[PDB]
């Protein structure tokens, strides 16, 4: 008898939307292959502001085609703040990470209630309604992206690599190996090319993106 | 009685 | 595909800060005076203090602590040598509120100003190592900003509930809560399962009992267990 005592249900097809919003546009094909590899359709906005993301996330938060599938992913990529984005504005104080999480919750968006919400979040820097969100924060130095030859993010290229092999382990499984191998990137590098990753999150059953 | 922290 | 190193006898220290008695914290601080004081609390820390001492931990209580004798606990903490250890935790029981736990003088304490004196800078001997924090608190007063812990690796933050809420306290039973993660790890860490697995388990139970939801918070990057005598 295993722990945890339930498994999320990853049945429909899709198994549901994979939003990806990349204000920077330096991601590859890569993430976007390996979601649709997954069985999750995907949709893609660059360049957004603020108010673009705000208004694409509220906008996906309701949309009723949720009530088919069983999960929502979101990508989101953009310089930041600790626990902000900012989008293509050129500002200090962004759109919070908690109000995006608000958006999404189980009274707003109830057509996702008791559906596993996840967010992979790549940053660059200088049933209780809360239930069932997975938070992936990175954050990297704005240097980064400052290079005459760009380098598209380690961790979402990571990611992707371990999701498109080992697409029935655990999603958290997935992730500390993840997490270890940014770890074995950082061990090599000063700190302004480093990738941190933090998470938080509701999960209450067994969440692997996979069909059960 | 149940109470909350 | 790597795991913690534990196998160190004792495994680290397991700092207890129990906080009970909240007379203050309205003798002494205007707008909670209608804290009650926590019982329970007691079986909570009977409880972990057991849980813990099976998994080989050393055992370190304190309780009733105002949140200036939390700091220099935290402190000497620190500055100790944990070379010989394989981890470190620290329990903390108490009020709270969005981000932040109550002292029982009616002071605050960010969560974040305490697990952050923990960095591989600040405390070398455990620079590597897993630092585990569980915190059985309110975090607001929603019944149905902060991140917690630094962005660097071998966090673990057990929350009792997700920021803004409260989480509920049975006076003859103990906390929900700590009661399902003691509960949880003396059954499972015998069976191999790893630290993570079994919060997501205790999401699962206390969220099936208002309605509360635990929440952990981390930047493990190695797998962690509790290998059990």
């Amino acid at each position: 008898q295993s722990i945890p005592e339930e498994r999320y249900k990853m049945k429909s097809k899709p198994l549901g939307i994979c939003l990806i919003i990349d204000c920077i546009g330096n991601e590859t094909e890569l993430l976007r292959d390996t979601f649709t590899s997954l069985g999750y359709e995907v949709q893609k906005f660059l360049h957004l502001s603020m108010h673009g993301i705000s208004q694409i996330l509220g906008q996906f938060a309701c949309m009723p085609e949720h009530r088919d599938y069983d999960s929502f992913v979101c990508v989101l990529v953009s310089r930041g703040g600790s626990q902000s984005v900012y989008g293509v504005d050129q500002t200090h104080s962004g759109l919070p990470l908690h109000h995006i999480r608000r958006m999404f919750m189980g009274d707003s968006c109830p057509y996702l209630a008791g559906k596993p919400k996840m967010f992979f979040i790549q940053n660059y820097v200088v049933v209780h309604r809360e239930a069932d969100f997975f938070w992936s924060l990175c954050t990297a130095d704005m240097s980064l992206l400052e290079q005459s030859h760009s380098s598209p993010s380690l961790y979402l290229q990571c990611l992707s690599q371990k999701l498109r092999q080992e697409r029935k382990r655990p999603l958290l499984d997935l992730h500390i190996e993840l997490n270890g191998y940014m770890y074995d990137w950082n061990s090599r590098v000063s700190a302004k090319e480093k990738y941190y990753v933090w998470l938080q999150h509701t999960l209450r059953k067994k969440l692997i993106l996979s069909y059960t | 009685a149940i109470e909350t922290d | 595909d790597k795991v913690y190193q534990m196998k160190s006898k004792p495994r680290g220290y397991c700092l207890i800060i129990n906080n009970h008695n909240f007379a203050k914290a309205r003798e002494k601080v205007p707008k909670l005076h209608s804290i009650r004081d926590r019982n329970g609390t007691h079986l909570d820390a009977g409880a972990l203090t057991t849980t813990f001492e099976e998994l080989h931990f050393e055992i370190k209580p304190h309780d009733d602590c105002t949140v200036e004798q939390i700091y220099e606990i935290l402190k000497i903490y620190q500055l100790m040598d944990h070379s010989n250890m394989d981890c470190f935790i620290c329990c903390i029981l108490s009020h709270g509120d969005k981000g932040i736990i109550y002292g029982t003088d009616g002071q605050e304490a960010p969560i974040y100003e305490l697990t952050s004196q923990f960095t591989g800078l600040k405390c070398p001997s455990l620079a590597g190592k897993p630092k585990v924090f569980f915190i059985q608190a309110c975090q607001g007063d929603n019944y149905q900003q902060t991140r917690y812990i630094p962005d660097e690796a071998d966090f673990l933050l057990g929350m009792a509930t997700v920021n803004n809420c409260v989480s509920y306290r049975n006076p003859a039973e103990g906390t929900w809560y700590i009661q399902s993660l003691c509960q949880s790890l003396r059954e499972r860490c015998p069976r191999g399962d790893d630290i993570l697995t079994i919060l997501t388990e205790v999401n699962y139970e206390v969220s099936n009992k208002g309605k509360q939801m635990p929440q952990p918070t981390f930047t493990l990057r190695k797998k962690l267990v509790f290998p059990s005598d």
